[PDB]
DNA sequence: CGGATGTATATATCTGACACGTGCCTGGAGACTAGGGAGTAATCCCCTTGGCGGTTAAAACGCGGGGGACAGCGCGTACGTGCGTTTAAGCGGTGCTAGAGCTGTCTACGACCAATTGAGCGGCCTCGGCACCGGGATTCTCGA
DNA sequence: TCGAGAATCCCGGTGCCGAGGCCGCTCAATTGGTCGTAGACAGCTCTAGCACCGCTTAAACGCACGTACGCCTGTCCCCCGCGTTTTAACCGCCAAGGGGATTACTCCCTAGTCTCCAGGCACGTGTCAGATATATACATCCG
């Protein structure tokens, strides 16, 4: 009997292949769920999370603070033009509005 | 008391793997969990739609690879599909 | 009796409410307003505190977006002040009404 | 009743400032009172229906996040 | 190689409502698309709602709630009344 | 025998049940769900055809053209809210002239 | 001869093309545009005729809606002539880009 | 030149369906640009669906599904 | 309103999409079962409502005033339109080959269940990142 | 420009309570097989999207001429900023109850298999509703 080896480590992923596989099983998405589909979905999820977290961390470090809070995550989502298009409909609780001011409203 | 499920010890690993000296608050952790859940729902629903539309009954890696090229805008989709292919081809071996 | 020029307090106080995250509406007035509105559809209804905070924090971002669109429409008319007609125009172009 | 006026004129002022509005008219307050009432009715309608189907009498945060998700104004951080 | 349609089924309703009135094939295709669209709009909403409550059955109740959600007020009232009439005619028959 | 007839409907109940089974909406579908959904679909279709027939009578034509569908769906305050986003192919636009355009 | 006053010809045009159900755009130029834009992503894209017709219907409808919103914005500005800034306003509030 | 096939009178009548009185001369380039953007956005999704199908043709069903994703679903093609 | 035009209105003749037998097979409807999802029952306590009282920032009121929304003149300039013409778009055939679409294998792949156990969640301290603030150095601002 | 004044940032201090690390402790994720079957594949068909030539002609295009109106001058009024007076939000802490999560036990209702039968849609006929062209009043513009 081979020793237990988790499927996330088998593919070198930080999100679980098994849990995504179970969710696709019992989520009523298809009659049968493929084998590589869960690991592919886990890879996509972990890449997206890594990107949105890296941007938020950079923005927070710019703000001289170590903790990541919804403000610095709101800035990360609304700053990059690709995540803004991906999350156009989303509202973030306790997020605030990115600092902008119109040129016409400027003094004089 | 009956376990609820959350991607906490799962986003901690990614954050510590990308920023070894950064921490996340509970509220931002709740935002990240809801974002990952929403992306999962969107992509899985799109793959199910493709499977139903093409008169197929199983969502293989191809259906999720096609659905990503639709859901993810900009040059983000290219990196996402590249890393998905990398992960699946390493998993096959 | 130093008096700020009209507009100085407008270019100020606009920084405070943009850089910070807040609610900009008192808890209890909004709670009773929500109770009043919900009373019509069903009598004797109970709201979880989180279910009122979520409503408020999702209705703040709607008003903020509507006001931003109204401001843009008013700028189009070579003006600064925003009229109600700007608000009906914003809703009409948005397709909501 | 009459809590719609509870959303006070300084509240609309602060919201406009956060949005980026420099000068404020007089009737926009009443129009903001109207549009807020319409939007909250349109959300509470769905929230109460979702609660009623489940056969409970407490509106949870999840059953309001669902209603906002239906309208396309999805909210993160609750449920 | 067969395609399912709704031509006769819309035609019967038309004849019951307006006699001596005909439908061009384009309008029949439009009505078929409309029926197939509302069917999905209701069924998917009922499925998501049933799955949101740890339930695995779509009975008349989930669809009734879906009808109440997907329609405007004065139309939702009549639609729900029609649904209850049909079901009550059926539970007795 | 057709459940479509014991319930006194016009749309199928068998087709709706079969689609709900292979639509993969849930593992198990209720018994009154198909008849309820068929009744709702039939009511909406009857309303739409009634409006289209009224439009055809307005245009003095015995047949209903997609343009009649467009007029019927744009001329009502409640079915517009249900079909506001959608566009009828080969249809038209509601006759609309702004007030300031008039001399 | 008779020289129409500007505007009356425009309304004579409006009231006759409102009833129009036709497409207003020439089929071959639009089909060529669709083929050209398709060639960028992949080559040998054999377009079915019904697909081109559906795409034409969708594009026509979208442009009609955009010009309706643009007309609304232009009338707001105490103007009767369409300007590109009014199109930018419409495409900003609609949030398309 | 393929884009300039949609010429000034065609855009004028489209605007007339929009119900307008007077139209400026700078509208044409902006309209061509926005129609170009919308058409490429729809065609990318349609071609993606066709590539999923392992086919080399774009059927009307693919176009109506691509529009369905865009939130502008179209009746009258199946 | 004198005069003039593209505005509905009544008529003949297509004529081709719409309206109607049909049949047959193909999916729906009885017949019957059984096993697992759901309704009913109890309960209990976590969470919700209702309430008193001290505290004060926020709301309301009120007035000075100044900058902007608005009323108006004009002008020339960019946009209607009348018209020739000329340019390329639908019709309508021709040819035809590449690709969608429907069947027949049968095999590699996924559901399922029987052991097996470590990863992930519930719970418990705990110390330091950040909240709050005193106050000082610092930087806009507008009346001169 | 300039200088008193009004905000503002920040340096440093105290304080805290909530991420974070650690420790049980289940049960959902791993193996190991069978077992059926979805589709991967090959092949054959047939069909329509595509190419092209000419033809008729609808309208696209360029050149003008007229002119409607998009864009500084002055005005008055309404919204901002501050000073004073509330007053209801808020925070705390209490008390009481109710209904929302839990298990436990049926139990009955829909998935599943089978056999039968009628109805729904392609496959063929007619046929007549409305397009298409022709001649007659006219609402409104030129002026």
């Amino acid at each position: 009997r081979a020793k237990a080896k988790t499927r996330s480590s088998r593919a070198g992923l930080q999100f679980p292949v098994g849990r995504v596989h179970r969710l696709l099983r019992k989520g009523n998405y298809a009659e049968r769920v493929g084998a590589g589909a869960p690991v592919y979905l886990a890879a996509v999820l972990e890449y997206l999370t890594a990107e949105i977290l890296e941007l938020a961390g950079n923005a927070a470090r710019d703000n001289k603070k170590t903790r990541i809070i919804p403000r610095h995550l709101q800035l990360a989502i609304r700053n990059d033009e690709e995540l803004n298009k991906l999350l156009g409909k989303v509202t973030i609780a306790q997020g605030g509005v990115l600092p902008n001011i119109q040129a016409v409203l400027l003094p004089k | 008391r009956s376990r609820k499920e959350s991607y906490s010890v799962y986003v901690y690993k990614v954050l510590k793997q990308v920023h070894p000296d950064t921490g996340i608050s509970s509220k931002a952790m709740g935002i990240m969990n809801s974002f990952v859940n929403d992306i999962f729902e969107r992509i899985a629903g799109e793959a199910s739609r493709l499977a139903h539309y093409n008169k197929r009954s199983t969502i293989t890696s191809r259906e999720i690879q096609t659905a990503v090229r639709l859901l993810l805008p900009g040059e983000l989709a290219k990196h996402a599909v590249s890393e998905g292919t990398k992960a699946v081809t390493k998993y096959t071996s | 009796p130093h008096r700020y020029r009209p507009g100085t307090v407008a270019l100020r106080e606009i920084r405070r409410y943009q850089k910070s995250t807040e609610l900009l509406i008192r808890k209890l007035p909004f709670q009773r307003l929500v109770r009043e509105i919900a009373q019509d559809f069903k009598t004797d209804l109970r709201f979880q505190s989180s279910a009122v905070m979520a409503l408020q924090e999702a209705s703040e971002a709607y008003l903020v977006g509507l006001f931003e669109d109204t401001n843009l429409a008013a700028i189009h008319a070579k003006r600064v002040t925003i009229m109600p007609k700007d608000i009906q125009l914003a809703r009409r172009i948005r397709g909501e009404r | 009743r009459d809590n719609i006026q509870g959303i006070t004129k300084p509240a609309i002022r602060r919201l406009a400032r956060r949005g980026g509005v420099k000068r404020i008219s007089g009737l926009i307050y009443e129009e903001t009172r109207g549009v807020l009432k319409v939007f909250l009715e349109n959300v509470i309608r769905d929230a109460v229906t979702y609660t009623e189907h489940a056969k409970r009498k407490t509106v949870t945060a999840m059953d309001v996040v669902y209603a906002l998700k239906r309208q396309g104004r999805t909210l993160y951080g609750f449920g």
